[PDB]
RNA sequence: GAAUGCUAUAAUAG
RNA sequence: UAUACCUCUGCUUCUGCUAUU
RNA sequence: AGUAGUAACAAGAG
């Protein structure tokens, strides 16, 4: 019965006419202004002020209470506290020795439900404690800066939803309007309220602790193949720029996080296997030794029922039943008839902008599902043909309709985009348009339905239509029907295609997604040369390192047998980071320059090193025999993932002065591994295939010629070329 | 409109661009080479390479600063007892009689059997700590009527020339000793291989610095500033003698206490952070101040005896200086330990870089060298106009030493120089990278760098070293002049 | 001998790679001393120096000497110009609007919708604000309170409605009041009985008195800016002046900034408001595309740029134009709302500060001359430097000791909007369809212009044009600081690009110290900084492990809490050593209790209490985590009502224990006449605490209601009592008193 | 095979 | 003046905006 | 004196 006291203390307070008027005039809103009212300035140098203050006699202020009085004035000739009261706490000031006294000879309080209150932190420690550390590995790591979750949540909610859930637990009376969110987390509230029931910790602390494990802490971090929160929390020990440490958290790991990481692995395997002769051979080699956190990939694919084309391809490659089951966030499909042909086109959206989306051609039928609700969907290129659905939850039925309409990529659905939609984030990174459109129309459904159309309902046996309200109605949306009703052997080609017993194909290596994304869990490849499924810059650096390592042998062997040492496992891996549609031509160019050095004697060891890896892909010359010429060699990834022919590039550059080679910001020395005559020996010779230097810039010849203009010269014709800035060179064909 | 305005705008408005050539980069701060200017004087708080600590081998477990200073002087009684002022050097506005009286007061007070280290406010101690030297406040009304009361012309830092002792400090502080000072506390046991790599990597990095001269000097500054702050707040109104003390460990693993001298702390009623508290220092040294006389105009020196430096009987002097710190400098002194981090990280970067290239841990390889790789070397300095290389360990220590000097000579002059020079450093890297750089107003760029060079020993020597290094790069560039030139 | 040179590292390692070694951040940052009047007067002189050729006129509102550079004569030299042409700005804005279609209205919408929801308490979060009632700086939260209390006296109750809009309406309305009245406290002696010889005691009680000011005197105060000097400004020789603005002006700045932020977020070349990793990502992505999209057989160049006299030249009247253009399709009220903040800045007045101190070396006397009495003594008295300043100040000086400052943005709180003006310049791209093409990045005054062209000679012709363009917007590119080179390496906001943004561990080294919050908090911060630096700032595992060591040392010295087994003599150490001997589970003792450090790389993220909880002693943990310990201060029930501060949400994870204490408040206030404010503080604190006792949720979430605080408190207690009676918690005798006492309200 | 966007007392940056 | 060899004080002697959140 | 450096502290107040 604290009520009585409060009421009486109000009467005490209301005697003071200053307080009386404050309470009368100051609104409940304005509490937030007067609470923050203070006299003092903001301490700009607290590090200093603290260091200084700790040398004083009584720096700390107790709270005026009976407990404060359990501390003695002094202990064995040490002034623990003073009689003088603090301005703030209105309680006796004390020394830091007071704290130490309390902790040594103070009263022993009750710590009941402490581990329940601070469970969040104990789990954090438990995950470290019940962990297993693998091996540290030294080698280039391409870290990507992505927005990730810092701490594992018990259940994720928006701030507002979380705030109301927290209110229901701690402060039921001052909750306000009951939101539907209250009912959704009914078990969580009930659970938490029972666990925190036995406690003597301040409610404001309990509030922020629950907030810590409900509100999401999602911030940008440099990551490399580990997005899961339980990994992120240990990000400092996971890797650096030039090293990587294997780490397995404790407790549990989510099946969805297993699923999405499983996909990434399968895609990486396929993306590398494609380039090898007999891809299935290499695919199998890797997949068996591919581990996800601690669970093998083969085991993962068996256990998990889901995944994309890549998962099924590898499943077939291993010898496991392929699942035609797909996912689109909340929607789960399983194809029965049709064939998907994804193709990038410029879609114009309702608001009045153009976005590059992949559209799927052909007539297809799937078994759509959303929780308790089920159905069958028939679609075509940017049009929903027909959609049969079941009858279950009113809200679950409502979602499936929206999901299926979006999944269809209907021209109507794109035209109903009215508002602010973001396909590019604040840091100018891509957001998946189809998954963004899924989130948008899941909220604003009223606009979608109106911009779609309506028609007469079906008049069949068990077929009766539903309208906007999601009840049985005469009007229904164009291609919507509600009903009362709810394994074949495959083989895989060595070239990675799933052929049926008849002969028609279900999937191919060409059908998997090109996108490379950060795995949720840590992918390990338990094979030597695991780097092969790395990033562009990882593969690029390791290759050129392997060239330098064996430069003694590779350069010598080249001067004997021509094409004996062009086929190497490093250069195979290196091909998989080259755009396939330009790989052939690069090899045609590189080999032609390589041989040109050997034959005509005009060598260049850095240029040898630079181009040698490109000489793997079977060459592809022009129609007139002469190879393709190039200024730069563009590779998979960002605009800075390119090699230069004449100049240095962000990936590769040589400093003759220091004889230092710079590969992806790492500095290697070519001192000792360089010829004496090579110093003054110009680069002009090893820059264009079937071209050699004659003299210097001749103004009579005119300006510098492009790739084209040089390619369109008759053997014997001279020309002007610019290698890097301020270095003209006159060259013949 | 833009096009129209651009047309009618005067051509005199332009960036006036020019392509940078090595020849355009003249030496920064030409005045520092002019002999007419005075040799930049030593102006640190404590001595560094000129230091001398009286070694008192202790039980190993700690004791009171008065007690350890007493027992340390008890050991070296011949120095402690010397009561005859044999004056060598005398600072212009100093007082030989007072300073010596003060020294003796310190020695006597520290040696007595009392608990307190308070000094009575004598005629000499009052002069020494600048007693009652603050001007009295008066009303504006009275000040306005007084014609003789004026706003004083701001005192500007005087211009100085290059001094060899700065070079010599860097040279000596870098070098290895047998003595370990650092007080690095315990850590949790290793589990993760990262931690195991880190620990083994520490054994190389930490030791290399810990076993150098610069390391002790730092710890001296830290530990002194630590107690000097504690006295300043606790004993505001008391003149107090504070021993310049430090703990050292030799190869055999024995704890020696090092008494480098005694200091006295004036009244320390510090409201503001910038508010000054006068500290008069008395420091032991084997350095003969007659040698480099232009280095010690701020100091007053007394020959106080002799000691065995090895087989040689070196004479022991006593450097006496009135100094001053404020609430900030003392705090930054206690946070000087972080000099280790700036120096360690930078060199660890190299190890980690090299490690990715080779595929294994290149820590042990870079210092010593292993079966595969021979040890890493760095262009370290010069010897009669010819570049010289040095160890990874040497290169490490130079950076650590450099970082300590950033603290020790840390003011607005250094900030300004370091920032504006970084601008010019990058232009050189462009020329090195052959990324043909352009400039708009080079003189203006220089101005900002050159105006910062006044009376900072570190800035002045950095301006020298920059000019030296520039000349060598300017030579190295030549190699690239004729490349792919037919 | 062998003479070591540290610059010889740059032979073996490129500058960018080891840029860390060029930041001396183990050194002391520059601090100012005494007065900022010298530094302020300079700003005032220069600002008008760059606008002196514009339209000079007298304000018929304040009587001040207003100067207007806009639409002025174009410069004849490279000296800083503020003579920005409106048409050139509007064109640049149009170009921006074309290439970013329907962004202005999109931002104006969101900004407008934001304003509607925005409460007044939004103004209670901005350090020291100028309080016009007392003509000195106060905490933001108090500055608002003082204004609200004063507004009520003049019949202005817009603040009571809760939203920012009606409060803002009151601010612009308050300018129309003929006289403004405000409370200012005076002390009063009063006899009070006591166990004294004479049997009484005199005590000084404060009482609020209503002071008046005229229409003009209030306006000037509303337009006033308090001036200081920027302390701890790194990498700069000579000091610079800054300014804090009034609560009146801060209300309108919020919207204009919010508007500009919305625009910036959706701009390709904006460094704001993105920060850290998000920024690095954006700029890394941006550099890649602008790099690769260069014409083949051409030269891409990067001008590492910097704008000198940024705030001094940029004019409010241009910022007014910017709002009018951006709010094209917004309703008339919102167009007018946004227009106020620029208008106020265009008529702003600068307070000159503390004044100058005059001395006599012979007499050893010093005295501060206030700014009103600055021209009291002859100018022969002042030093040569100051003498000239005062002469040049004269035509802008106000006799009450202020300065008219129509041009410039002295306070500079249009970071976003000034960035937009910059981006708009980068938006031009080309002039007269020449053989170049420019596009850059912009973080306020710092910019990085890329130029793709045929030859470097042509690139220069483009940079020359970009330079000349900026001059038309009132943006002056520093010729002295800015430099140019072939693309691959540049500097932007002290982020150093060399085929990728390099690591620069030195910059944020000063964060490795003891934070100065308290023992429990600083430990977490310490280990969190180390953890975060291992990630972002590329600190290796050796340096990281040492970073722990060096921290623990600092911590053990600062909080004088060395290891219990150590023999380091001290006052706190005496009890620590007893605790060491008493305790069995010494591995469970925290470091601050003289316990051993068990932190390593792997467990930086875990609280020390939670790490050691399981290996603590039951008596020790009970003491350490006592739920009614007096060091932290809990709740409860007699009359516990101290000056409590609202408990914030901090990022560091730490447990509430005895080491989570608070320091005693600086007692300098007890000498000065500001004494009185303590009672005012404790008065509010009395109310707020009882209100918190009534509504426990008020601590967690902001309570809402335009009704009276007393009204709310009454009803809740009435309900509580009624239910407590019927339930059987409260007795009849108590319930009699309950309803009786509540009846008296 | 995507997301989920915010708000500290330190430090750094502008 | 007096109490005063007493008493009180040690960021408050004007420390801004914005981003990393 | 000294700290220091474009202006201060070298105690301030009843």
């Amino acid at each position: 019965g604290m009520t009585l006291a409060k009421i009486e203390l109000l009467k005490q307070l209301l005697r003071d006419n200053e307080a009386k008027t404050v309470l009368k005039q100051t609104t409940v809103d304005q509490y937030n202004i007067i609470r923050k009212f203070n006299t003092s300035r903001i301490e700009k140098n607290p590090s200093l002020r603290m260091k200084w203050a700790m040398c004083s006699n009584f720096p700390l202020a107790l709270t005026k209470g009976d407990m404060a009085n359990r501390i003695p004035l002094e202990y064995k000739g040490i002034q623990l506290k003073t009689n003088a009261e603090d301005i703030g706490t209105k309680g006796q000031m004390c020394s830091i020795a007071a704290v130490t006294w309390w902790n040594t000879y103070g009263p022993i309080g009750d710590t009941e439900g402490f581990e329940r209150v601070y469970e969040s932190f104990f789990l954090r420690k438990m995950r470290l404690d019940n962990a297993t550390w693998g091996r540290i590995t030294f080698g280039p790591v391409e870290r990507v800066r992505k927005r990730v979750l810092l701490n594992p949540l018990t259940k994720e909610m928006p701030p507002d939803e979380a705030s109301n859930v927290i209110m229901e637990i701690l402060f039921p009376k001052e909750a306000g309007i009951p939101r539907e969110s209250t009912w959704i987390h009914r078990e969580l509230i009930k659970e938490k309220r029972e666990k925190l029931k036995g406690t003597m910790i301040t409610p404001i602390v309990l509030a922020y602790m629950l907030e810590r494990e409900l509100v999401a802490r999602r911030r940008f971090l440099p990551v490399a193949g580990a997005t899961s929160a339980e990994f992120i929390e240990m990000l400092h020990c996971l890797q650096g720029e030039n090293w990587r440490q294997i780490y397995h958290p404790g407790g549990n790991k989510l099946t969805e996080s297993r699923s999405q990481s499983m996909i990434v692995a399968c895609r990486k395997i396929i993306r590398r296997s494609i380039v090898a002769s007999n891809p299935l051979e290499l695919a199998v080699e890797i997949a068996n030794k591919t581990v996800i956190d601690t669970e093998p990939l083969k085991s993962c694919l068996a256990a998990i029922d889901g995944g994309d084309v890549a998962c099924d391809i590898i499943r077939a490659a291993l010898g496991l039943k392929i699942r035609q089951r797909q996912r689109f966030g909340r929607l789960e499909l399983k194809r029965i008839s049709g064939r998907g042909f994804k193709n990038d086109e410029e879609i114009l959206i309702g608001n009045g902008t153009i976005q590059k989306i992949g559209i799927w051609d052909g007539e297809e039928e799937f078994h759509v599902r959303c929780g308790e609700c089920r159905g069958i969907l028939k679609k075509s290129k940017m049009k929903l043909e027909k959609l049969l659905i079941n009858s279950a939850k009113k809200e679950d039925m409502r979602d499936l309709i929206i999901l299926c309409m979006v999944f269809s990529q209907d021209t109507r659905m794109f035209q109903g985009v009215r508002g602010e939609i973001n396909f590019l984030n604040r840091a100018g990174q891509l957001l998946s348009p189809m998954y963004q459109l899924q989130r948008y129309f899941l909220n604003r459904s009223n606009d979608l339905f109106d911009q779609w159309g309506y028609e007469e309902s079906p008049k069949a046996s068990e077929l009766h239509g539903i309208n906007e309200s999601m009840n049985a109605s005469d009007y229904t949306l164009k291609g919507v029907v509600v009903t009362r009703n709810v394994t074949e052997k495959v083989s895989i080609t060595k070239n990675l295609s799933l052929i049926k017993r008849t002969g028609e194909v279900i999937m191919g290596a060409n059908d998997v997604s090109e996108l490379e994304s950060q795995a949720q869990l840590m992918i390990t490849y338990d094979t030597p040369k695991m780097w092969e499924m790395g990033t562009t810059k990882e593969l690029v650096q390791n290759t050129y390192q392997w060239v330098l390592k064996n430069l003694v042998t590779l350069k010598a062997q080249f001067l004997l047998g021509k094409e004996d040492m062009f086929q190497w496992d490093a250069f195979e891996a290196f091909e998989s980071i080259i755009p396939q549609k330009m790989a052939g031509q690069y090899s045609g160019f590189a080999r032609a320059v390589l041989k040109q050095m050997r034959d005509q004697e005009v060598m260049k060891t850095d240029q040898f090193i630079k181009l040698l890896p490109f000489c793997f892909s079977p060459p592809k010359l022009r129609s007139n025999g002469e190879p393709y010429q190039f200024l730069k060699l563009v590779l998979k990834g960002g605009g800075e993932n390119f090699i230069e022919v004449r100049k240095g590039s962000p990936l590769f550059s040589y400093n003759p002065q220091t004889e230092v080679l710079t590969i992806c910001g790492r500095m290697m020395s070519l001192k000792g591994k360089i010829e004496d005559e090579e110093r003054n020996r110009s680069m002009g010779n090893a820059v264009l295939a079937g071209f050699l230097v004659s003299g210097k810039y001749d103004p009579d010849l005119g300006d510098f010629k492009t790739i084209e203009e040089l390619e369109k010269l008759k053997p014997g014709e001279k020309a002007n070329i610019l290698l890097y800035q301020g270095k003209p060179v006159k060259v013949v064909k | 409109a833009i096009e129209r305005n651009l047309a009618r705008m005067s051509p005199l408005v332009s960036v006036t661009p020019k392509k940078l050539t090595w020849e355009d980069l003249r030496p920064i701060g030409p005045h520092i080479y002019n002999h007419e200017l005075p040799e930049v004087p030593y102006n640190a708080f404590l001595l560094m390479s000129d230091e001398l600590g009286l070694a008192n081998m202790t039980e190993g477990k700690s004791k009171k600063p008065k007690t350890l200073a007493k027992e340390c002087l008890e050991k070296y009684s011949t120095l402690r007892d010397q009561t005859d002022p044999i004056l060598i050097m005398k600072s212009e506005k100093a007082n030989e009689n007072f300073l010596w009286k003060l020294w003796r007061d310190c020695v006597n007070t520290i040696s007595n059997e009392e608990m307190s280290n308070e000094l009575q406010k004598t005629n000499y101690a009052k002069w020494a700590t600048g007693d009652g030297l603050t001007y009295q406040k008066i009303m504006k009304e009275v000040a306005i009527d007084d014609e003789t009361m004026c706003q004083e012309e701001p005192k500007i830092p005087n211009k100085c020339r290059v001094a060899a002792w700065v070079q010599t400090e860097m040279n000596l502080l870098s070098t290895l000793t047998s003595k370990r000072a650092l007080d690095l506390p315990e850590i949790g046991p290793d589990v993760a291989p990262v931690e195991h790599v880190g620990s083994e990597r520490r054994k190389y990095f930490v030791n290399e610095i810990n076993y150098c001269k610069a390391s002790t000097v730092m710890m001296k500054y830290v530990l002194f500033h630590t107690s000097l702050l504690n006295e300043s707040n606790a004993s505001m109104g008391k003149y107090k003698v504070i021993p310049i003390t430090n703990r050292v460990v030799n190869e055999k693993g024995e704890s020696f206490d090092m008494l480098y001298g005694l200091a006295v702390k004036g009244q320390s009623h510090l409201r503001g952070d910038t508010d000054v508290v006068t500290v008069v220092t008395f420091e032991f040294s084997s350095t003969d101040p007659r040698v480099d006389s232009g280095k010690w105009p701020k100091y007053t020196v007394f020959r106080i005896g002799s000691l065995f430096v090895s087989g040689r009987e070196k004479s022991v002097y006593l450097y006496c200086r009135v100094n001053g710190t404020n609430k900030i400098q003392m705090k930054w002194g206690m946070e000087a330990r972080r000099c280790l981090l700036q120096s360690m990280q930078q060199m660890e970067a190299i190890v980690e870089q090299e490690s990715s290239i080779q595929g294994y841990d290149m820590t042990k390889a870079c210092f010593k060298g292993d079966r595969v790789n021979s040890p890493k070397t760095f262009s370290i300095g010069t010897q009669e106009g010819k570049l010289v290389k040095g160890s990874f360990g040497k290169a490490l220590r130079v950076i650590f030493t450099k970082c300590l000097m950033h603290y020790v000579f840390g003011n607005a002059q250094l900030e300004g120089f370091s920032a504006e020079s970084r601008r010019l450093l990058l232009l050189i890297q462009a020329l090195k990278d052959r990324k043909g750089p352009w400039v708009f107003d080079l003189e203006g760029m220089y101005s900002g760098i050159e105006e910062c060079i006044s009376n900072n020993p570190w800035v002045i020597q950095s301006a020298y070293w920059f000019n030296e290094w520039l000349g060598f790069e300017k030579e190295g560039s030549k190699v690239l002049e004729s490349v792919d030139e037919i | 001998g062998m003479n070591i040179n540290p610059y010889f590292l740059f032979i073996d390692v490129p500058i960018q790679a080891a840029i860390s070694t060029t930041f001396p951040y183990t050194g002391v940052p520059p601090y100012s001393h005494g007065t900022g009047t010298g530094y302020t007067i300079d700003t005032v002189i220069r600002t008008h120096e760059y606008s002196n050729k514009g339209k000079q006129y007298i304000s018929d509102v304040t009587g001040c000497t207003m100067v207007d550079p806009t639409n002025g004569p174009l410069p004849e030299d490279n000296e800083p110009s503020a003579y920005a042409q409106l048409d050139c700005v509007l064109e640049a804005l149009d170009r921006m609007d074309e290439e970013h279609p329907g962004l202005f209205q999109a931002a104006s919408q969101n900004a407008m919708e934001t304003l509607m929801v925005t409460t007044v308490d939004k103004l209670t979060q901005g350090r020291q604000t100028f309080d016009w009632t007392v003509c000195r700086n106060q905490p933001a939260a108090t500055a608002l309170n003082t204004t609200i209390t004063s507004f009520r006296l003049n019949d202005l109750n817009g603040a009571d409605k809760g939203g920012l809009i009606p409060f803002c309406q009151d601010i612009i309305d308050s300018l129309d009041r003929p006289e403004m009245t405000f409370f200012s406290v005076k002390n009063i002696k009063k006899k009070l009985p006591a166990k004294n010889r004479k049997g009484f005691l005199i005590k000084r009680i404060p009482m609020k008195v209503k002071d008046k000011i005229t229409k003009v005197e209030y306006i000037k105060r509303a337009l006033s800016l308090n001036t200081m000097t920027k302390d701890a400004e790194r990498g700069k020789l000579k000091r610079r002046a800054i300014a804090t603005a009034g609560i009146q002006i801060r209300g309108f700045v919020l919207v204009v900034e919010n508007l500009a932020k919305n625009i910036c977020e959706n701009l390709e070349q904006s460094g704001l408001p993105v920060g850290g990793n998000e920024k690095k990502a954006k700029l890394s992505n941006a550099v890649a595309k602008m790099l690769s999209n260069c014409p083949p057989g051409g030269i891409s160049m990067t001008v590492t740029g910097d704008n000198t006299k940024w705030n001094e030249c940029l004019n409010p009247r241009i910022f007014l134009a910017m709002t009018e253009r951006i709010t094209r399709d917004s309703p008339i009220w919102f167009r007018d709302f946004c227009s106020i903040a620029p208008v106020l800045f265009s008529n702003k007045i600068a307070r000159l500060g503390k004044g100058f101190m005059i001395t006599s070396k012979t007499k050893r006397l010093k005295a501060q001359i206030p700014c009103p009495d600055l021209f009291s003594i002859p100018l022969e008295r002042y030093n040569e430097e100051t003498r000239a300043k005062l002469k040049k100040l004269k035509p802008f000086f106000n006799e009450e000791g202020t300065a008219s400052l129509s041009p410039g943005m002295m306070m500079g709180m249009f970071n976003m909007l000034s960035t937009v003006l910059g981006v708009a310049a980068l938006g031009i791209k080309n002039i007269g369809n020449k053989e170049y093409l420019w596009d850059g990045l912009q973080s306020s005054d710092d910019f990085a212009l890329f130029v793709n062209a045929k030859d470097e000679e042509t690139c220069m012709e483009g940079i020359n044009d970009f330079y000349r363009t900026c001059k038309l917007l009132g943006i002056n590119m520093s010729k002295k600081k800015s430099y140019c080179n072939e693309t691959g390496m540049f500097e932007f906001t002290s982020m150093f690009y060399r085929d990728g943004f390099v690591s620069n561990f030195a910059m944020e080294l000063p964060s490795f110290g003891v934070a100065g919050v308290n023992e429990s908090a600083d430990m977490a911060i310490g280990m969190t900084i180390i953890k975060n630096n291992m990630i972002n700032n590329g600190m290796g595992p050796a340096t990281a492990q040492t970073a722990i060591q060096l921290f623990i040392a600092d911590y053990r010295y600062t909080y004088k809490c060395h290891r219990g087994d150590s023999k380091v003599e001290g006052k706190r150490m005496k009890i620590i050593k007893e605790l060491w001997e008493n305790t069995k589970g010494r591995d469970g003792l925290l470091v601050a209790d003289g316990g051993p450090n068990i932190y390593n790389l792997r467990n930086l993220h875990i609280p020390e209490i939670v790490l050691k909880y399981n290996l603590m002693d039951p008596e020790y943990k009970g003491r350490l985590l006592h739920p009614q310990n007096p060091f932290v201060g809990h709740l409860s029930e007699a009359d516990i009502t101290p000056a409590h501060g609202p408990v914030k949400k901090m990022d560091y994870d730490a447990v509430s224990g005895t080491h989570s204490w608070r320091t005693k408040r600086n007692r300098s206030i007890l000498n000065t006449d500001q004494r009185n404010m303590i009672l005012e503080e404790q008065c509010y604190a009395k109310c707020c605490n009882l209100f918190e006792a009534c509504f426990n949720s008020a601590s967690y979430r902001k309570p809402v209601g335009q009704h009276s605080m007393l009204e709310a408190m009454a009803h809740r207690l009435r309900m509580d009592a009624r239910l407590d009676y019927e339930s059987g918690r409260m007795s009849k005798d108590d319930f009699e008193k309950a309803m009786a006492h509540l009846g008296e309200i």
